[PDB]
């Protein structure tokens, strides 16, 4: 089974980073919607950081199961 | 045909004569065909040994019988103005500045070539029979009377009429 | 309009007395289905890296670098390619190659389109071809020796196969 | 009257549906007619075409193809400048429809009835009355 | 079959159109683009330690040892053939796709 | 870009220019072929033909006719293929009495004289041909075998 | 240009610019802005500047809040995560502020912003040579001293003055 580790600060990291990673590159790749303040509302922001919580949980399971952690 | 007749007829006279050295002691003591059949059991792919004689002898003749495919394809079609046998191959000059040669001399190579076909063709079934080889057999006038015990060809079924329906002398 | 190399045969039509090297060889018509600037840079480089490797047979019998007989104990011609892929020798010439061959790719396509002669990469740090006289008969040279090598480093890689002792060992262990 | 051979064809990609070795050698129809616009129809032996502004002509292996066309392009763009000719490999052009400049559901005088039977359906004659006879079964 | 270059021959794609072909330069790409990423390795039994390339690479030649016996069933030769020109395939592909239509 | 068109700039004939029909690599073929090459006689059209045809022949009625695990197996395939060649060219025969009047011409393959000089020339080289392949398959033990000679 | 002579010059760039060589051999200036190509090779620079000192310095001392971990490339690992929560933020306040909330390549230089600057000063064609040179060096050396420190699990200058193992994974 791979392994999992229970919820640290360095889980935080790779979430914030993750997160943070989405709402840059939404800023920049959604089409349809001051680098930040400008047209930014909740749907781009909520959908910017759905993606972070997806690209955080498989960057966080992938490196627990390699072993970064 | 002619020149690969020629070459032929010559080598076989010359290897009744004498053989280079260390062949004696790989072939022993084959005649005409049967040393291509001596070298063909030792070589890799047809037999099994460490020679390849028959091969090298194949790969370079290929090698120039190709270029001349090449060469006989262009002078079908009519893109080239050259000869029939003309590959430019006159190092010493006997044609004085043409290499096709003058009349006299390519009509002595047909005349020369037509007779080593003939020839050839003669030493090959004289030794196919009585396996002298060519000076045992023009030594030899009277034949069938003692003749050498030589191999089988790589084509034995040809001589199978020889003893069944043909007299068969020997 | 007949072939130097080959009399009989018509002069090969991709084929021009401006390239280096020329001599009507091309009796399979092989200039025509590739492109001859591909073919001539292909040549080149199979040239240069042929008389290396001629090269580097003939100075690993003359001799060795320090501490190759460490690592090296028996193996010859071939067998020290086996044993320095297990070291990183190989990995190590193989991806600075590669790195060199990333704009060797950028400039294979730069003489497709006709900006670069082919094998050509400006090197010449000592001045050699400056004269513009010796920089055509050394490019003959190179391809001649090219060519040369090419068939030699073939035929010691060969003579190896069959023999194991390498070129100078096989001339002086006839 | 004659076919100007000169007049474009409708743009066309191609189809594998239109005529064959027969057209070149027995004989190929062709169609022209006026457009008020470029606009797009639908070949009968395929896909789509564009009809170009002005005078189109056509290129068709069958009669009924070229009809076909005439029917649509009369119903749905309302062109009845619709002109069908056949072509023999000889070069020679035949005029086909409309044969005499009206189309043959208006009546138009000149015609002659060919085929016209003077009595009713049921009046023909049995078979047995002309076996053996040259004599036809209409009456 | 033939190869045509960057550099203008008068090799046409169909009857009227004129197309280069980029084979060097998409074959040259695209064997690089996906052989470097497959030079990942894997510590499983298909590839042996290896990357996708390094294992087939490494199966060419121990199948070529073995020169007219071809590999068997069960020889990982086979999958690791399949794998690599499926992805080599893919990339020839989708490297003409980019590089002849997008020209840049 | 696009690569299917029109066939020869006719919008409305039955057929369309694509790769697999127009291309180079394609007009190459088809032009260098035995059958559309230019200079050839028909005769030399059948020959060459009739020689790719015959030799290739051989080999199917040899490793899987009836008699394929006798020692007979070459002799049968041979003639299974002589008795092919000999029944299409019955074949041949028949499509020029019944396609092609008679005239004159006789250098293009779809006349007369010309289909029965491709008739004549598809014969000799099919007949060549397989025998050919008779002498190879005869005398070298790789071809006899599938290569399994090897192993 | 001149740095790969056997390609043509890229024609995007000229002397003028600070780090000139004409070594553009792919021609991603062709592909990209300049300027914004300019401006990340100074930040990425000047930012492994900072990462070379930052890998060597933490070998000879290392601050009393934290523990070292083993080398100072693997102190991530043993510095609390928040720590560097709290660095990756301020580092992104620092860039919504010295960029004047201009932060993609459409809204940068836009009040004819210079790349490298950001409001330190003017300086010489010749110093911002300097800069640049050294940075694209500290990024080489940062890729080889945090690879080196992984490799050998053990810290660069002791792995220098000590007996130079090769690096082996
Ligand atoms: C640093 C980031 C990071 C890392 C190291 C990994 C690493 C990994 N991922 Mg993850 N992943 C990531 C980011 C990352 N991923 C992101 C951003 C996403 C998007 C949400 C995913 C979505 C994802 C899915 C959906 C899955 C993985 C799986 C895997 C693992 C096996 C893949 C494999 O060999 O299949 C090879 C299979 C083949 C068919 C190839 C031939 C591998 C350890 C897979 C797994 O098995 O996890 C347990 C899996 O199911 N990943
Ligand atoms: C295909 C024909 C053929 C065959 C089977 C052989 C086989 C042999 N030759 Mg001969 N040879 C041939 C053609 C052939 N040669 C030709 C065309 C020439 C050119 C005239 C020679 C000239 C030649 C010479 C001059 C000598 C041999 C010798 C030998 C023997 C070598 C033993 C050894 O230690 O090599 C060592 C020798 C060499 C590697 C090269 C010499 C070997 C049995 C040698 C011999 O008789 O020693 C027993 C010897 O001295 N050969
Ligand atoms: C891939 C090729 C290769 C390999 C495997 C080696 C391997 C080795 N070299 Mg050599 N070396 C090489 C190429 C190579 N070198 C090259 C190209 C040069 C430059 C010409 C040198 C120059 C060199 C010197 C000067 C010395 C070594 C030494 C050594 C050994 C280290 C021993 C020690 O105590 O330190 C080691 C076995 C040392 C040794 O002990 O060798 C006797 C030593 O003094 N090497
Ligand atoms: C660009 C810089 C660069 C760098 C950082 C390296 C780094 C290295 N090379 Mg490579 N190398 C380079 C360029 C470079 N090489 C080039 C341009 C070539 C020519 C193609 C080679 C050819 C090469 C070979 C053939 C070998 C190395 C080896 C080595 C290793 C020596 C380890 C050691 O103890 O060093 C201390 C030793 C010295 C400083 C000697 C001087 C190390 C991985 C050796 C190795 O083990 O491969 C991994 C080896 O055998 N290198
Ligand atoms: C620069 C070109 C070059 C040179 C100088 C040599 C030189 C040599 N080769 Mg190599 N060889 C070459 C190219 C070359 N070869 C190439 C391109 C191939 C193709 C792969 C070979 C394959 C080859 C094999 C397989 C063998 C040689 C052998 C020989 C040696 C004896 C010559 C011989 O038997 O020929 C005879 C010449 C004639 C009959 C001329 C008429 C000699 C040292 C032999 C040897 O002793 O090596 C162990 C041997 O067995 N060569
Ligand atoms: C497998 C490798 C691969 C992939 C994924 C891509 C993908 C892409 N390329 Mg690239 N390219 C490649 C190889 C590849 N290329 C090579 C080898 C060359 C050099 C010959 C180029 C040269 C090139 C140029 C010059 C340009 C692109 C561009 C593009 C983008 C859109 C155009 C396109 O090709 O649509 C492909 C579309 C997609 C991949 C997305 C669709 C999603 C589906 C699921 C496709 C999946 C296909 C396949 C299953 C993926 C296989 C991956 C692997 C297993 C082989 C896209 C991101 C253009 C671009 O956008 O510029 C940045 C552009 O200008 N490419
Ligand atoms: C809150 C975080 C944050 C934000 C919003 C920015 C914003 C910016 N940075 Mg900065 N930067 C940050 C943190 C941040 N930075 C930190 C912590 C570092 C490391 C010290 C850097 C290093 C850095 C460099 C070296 C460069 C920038 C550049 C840029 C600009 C364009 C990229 C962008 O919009 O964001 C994108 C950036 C982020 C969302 C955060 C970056 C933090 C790094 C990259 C961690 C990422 C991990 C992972 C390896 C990323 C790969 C993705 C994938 C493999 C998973 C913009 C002014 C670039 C530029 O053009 O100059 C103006 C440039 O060259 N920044
Ligand atoms: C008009 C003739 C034009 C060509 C003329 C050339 C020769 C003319 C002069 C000859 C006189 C000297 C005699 C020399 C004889 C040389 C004999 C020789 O070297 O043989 C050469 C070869 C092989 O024969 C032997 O091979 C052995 C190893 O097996 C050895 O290596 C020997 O080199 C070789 O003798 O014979 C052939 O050329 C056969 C024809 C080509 C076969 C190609 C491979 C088979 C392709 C089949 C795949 C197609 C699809 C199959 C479908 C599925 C099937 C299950
Ligand atoms: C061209 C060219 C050059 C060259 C060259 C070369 C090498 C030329 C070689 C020429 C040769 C070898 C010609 C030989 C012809 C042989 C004949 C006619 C004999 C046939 C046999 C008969 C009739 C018989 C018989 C027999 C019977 C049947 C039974 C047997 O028991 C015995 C018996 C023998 C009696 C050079 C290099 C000079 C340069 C020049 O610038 C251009
Ligand atoms: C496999 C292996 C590896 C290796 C390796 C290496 C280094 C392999 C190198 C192989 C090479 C270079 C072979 C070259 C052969 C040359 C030939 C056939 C040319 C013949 C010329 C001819 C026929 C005639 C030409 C001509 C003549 C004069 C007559 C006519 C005119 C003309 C046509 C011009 C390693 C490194 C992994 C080690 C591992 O343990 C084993
Ligand atoms: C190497 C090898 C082999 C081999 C072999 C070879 C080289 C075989 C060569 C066979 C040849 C060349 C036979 C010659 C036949 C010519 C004839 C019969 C002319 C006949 C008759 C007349 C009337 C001519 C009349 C004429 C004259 C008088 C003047 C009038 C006109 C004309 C009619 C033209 C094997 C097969 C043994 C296998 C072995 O394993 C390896």
């Amino acid at each position: 089974v791979p392994q999992t580790v229970a919820w640290s600060a360095k889980t935080g990291a790779v979430m914030v980073l993750s997160n943070i990673l989405c709402i840059v590159a939404g800023r920049y790749v959604i089409q349809v919607k001051s680098g930040s303040f400008a047209g930014f509302g909740l749907p781009e922001l909520l959908a910017s950081t759905s993606l972070g919580h997806i690209v955080g949980s498989g960057a966080i399971l992938g490196l627990s199961y390699v072993g970064v952690l | 045909h002619g020149r690969v007749a020629m070459l032929a007829a010559a080598g076989a006279i010359v290897q009744d004569i004498f053989t280079f050295p260390g062949v004696k002691s790989v072939i022993g003591d084959v005649k005409m065909t049967s040393v291509h059949d001596k070298f063909l059991s030792m070589e890799a792919g047809s037999g099994k040994g460490d020679m390849a004689a028959m091969h090298q002898l194949l790969l370079w003749l290929g090698l120039l019988e190709i270029a001349t495919s090449v060469a006989i394809i262009q002078s079908f079609k009519g893109e080239t103005s050259r000869g029939p046998g003309e590959f430019g191959f006159d190092p010493l000059n006997f044609g004085k500045g043409n290499s096709a040669g003058s009349d006299s001399y390519k009509l002595k190579e047909i005349k020369n070539g037509r007779l080593a076909m003939i020839g050839i063709g003669g030493m090959v079934h004289h030794y196919l029979l009585t396996g002298k080889g060519p000076l045992q057999f023009l030594g030899g006038i009277p034949n069938y009377k003692s003749c050498v015990s030589h191999p089988d060809s790589l084509l034995p079924w040809l001589f199978k009429a020889v003893g069944p329906v043909l007299p068969k002398i020997c | 309009a007949m072939s130097e190399s080959v009399p009989f045969l018509k002069k090969p039509e991709a084929l021009d007395s401006s390239m280096a090297g020329y001599a009507g060889f091309d009796p399979l018509g092989l200039s025509s289905i590739a492109d001859i600037k591909f073919l001539q840079e292909s040549e080149i480089k199979h040239c240069r890296i042929a008389m290396l490797a001629a090269a580097g047979s003939i100075a690993q019998d003359i001799f060795t670098f320090p501490g190759v007989s460490k690592v090296v104990g028996t193996a010859k011609m071939t067998g020290v390619h086996d044993v320095l892929v297990k070291q990183g020798a190989m990995g190590q010439i193989l991806l600075w190659t590669s790195f060199l061959e990333v704009f060797g790719t950028i400039a294979l396509l730069e003489t497709l389109d006709g900006k670069r002669a082919p094998g050509d990469f400006k090197f010449d740090p000592l001045g050699f071809s400056k004269n513009a006289e010796t920089a055509k008969r050394y490019q003959l040279s190179e391809i001649k020796n090219g060519r040369l090598a090419m068939l030699a480093t073939g035929g010691m890689v060969h003579g190896y196969f069959i023999t194991g002792k390498g070129p100078l060992e096989l001339l002086t262990n006839f | 009257e004659t076919l100007n051979l000169q007049i474009p064809s409708p743009t066309f990609e191609g189809s594998t549906g239109g005529w064959l070795r027969a057209a070149e050698v027995e004989e190929k129809y062709a169609i022209t007619w006026t457009s008020p616009k470029e606009q797009v129809f639908e070949m009968p032996t395929g896909g789509a075409a564009i009809m170009r502004q002005g005078e189109n002509l056509l290129y068709l292996a069958r009669k009924e193809q070229c009809l076909a066309l005439a029917t649509q392009v009369k119903n749905s763009f309302k062109i009845t400048d619709y002109k069908v000719y056949r072509i023999f490999p000889s070069g020679e052009v035949q005029y086909l429809h409309p044969k005499d400049g009206v189309f043959p559901e208006k009546v138009n005088a000149g015609r002659v009835g060919v085929g016209n039977v003077s009595h009713s359906i049921g009046k023909n004659l049995n078979p047995a009355q002309i076996k053996f006879t040259s004599k036809s079964f209409n009456g | 079959l033939s190869v045509v270059a960057q550099s203008k021959s008068d090799f046409e794609i169909s009857d009227g159109t004129p197309y280069t072909l980029n084979v060097p330069l998409v074959g040259a790409a695209s064997f690089i683009g996906w052989v470097v990423p497959t030079l990942l390795p894997s510590q499983i039994a298909l590839y042996g330690g290896k990357g996708l390339s390094t294992a087939f690479f490494a199966s060419i030649g121990t199948n070529l040892a073995k020169f007219p016996a071809p590999p068997g069933m069960t020889d990982p030769f086979w999958l690791l053939c399949f794998i690599w020109h499926s992805g080599l395939f893919a990339t020839m592909i989708l490297g003409s796709i980019g590089y002849n239509g997008y020209a840049g | 870009s696009q690569f299917i068109k029109p066939y020869n700039d006719d919008p409305f004939v039955g057929n369309l220019a694509t790769p697999v029909s127009t291309s180079s690599f394609t007009k190459s073929l088809l032009s260098n072929l035995p059958a559309y090459r230019a200079g050839l006689s028909p005769l030399l059209r059948g020959v060459e033909i009739g020689l790719t045809h015959g030799y290739f022949l051989v080999g199917p009625f040899y490793k899987l006719g009836p008699l394929r695990n006798s020692d007979v197996a070459l002799l049968s395939g041979f003639f299974s293929a002589l008795g092919l060649i000999v029944i299409l060219v019955a074949c041949l025969t028949i499509y020029g009495v019944v396609s092609f009047e008679e005239t004159e011409a006789k250098d293009q393959l779809q006349t007369a004289k010309g289909w029965r000089q491709f008739t004549s020339g598809w014969l000799v080289g099919s007949v060549g041909g397989a025998s050919f392949a008779y002498i190879l398959i005869s005398n070298i033990p790789f071809l006899q075998t599938a290569g399994m000679s090897m192993l | 240009n001149l740095a790969v002579p056997f390609l043509k010059a890229p024609a995007k760039l000229d002397s003028s610019m600070p780090g000139y060589a004409g070594f553009d051999p792919l021609g991603c200036s062709d592909f990209y802005d300049v300027k914004w190509l300019q401006e990340a090779e100074i930040k990425n620079g000047r930012v492994a500047m900072l990462g070379v000192v930052g890998l060597l310095v933490p070998e000879f001392f290392h601050l009393p809040m934290y523990t070292a971990g083993a080398t100072p490339y693997e102190s991530y690992t043993t510095v609390p995560a928040f720590a560097l929560i709290q660095i990756f933020l301020g580092c992104g306040a620092v860039e919504y502020f010295t960029h004047k909330g201009k932060i993609s390549p459409d809204n940068m230089f836009d009040g004819g912003r210079v790349p490298g600057e950001f409001g330190w000063g003017k300086a010489d064609m010749t110093m911002q040579t300097k800069e640049i040179k050294n940075g694209r060096l500290a990024m080489l050396a940062f890729g080889g001293i945090l690879h080196q420190q992984l490799f050998t699990k053990m810290g660069t200058i002791a792995h220098l003055t000590g007996g130079f193992k090769p690096l082996t994974f």
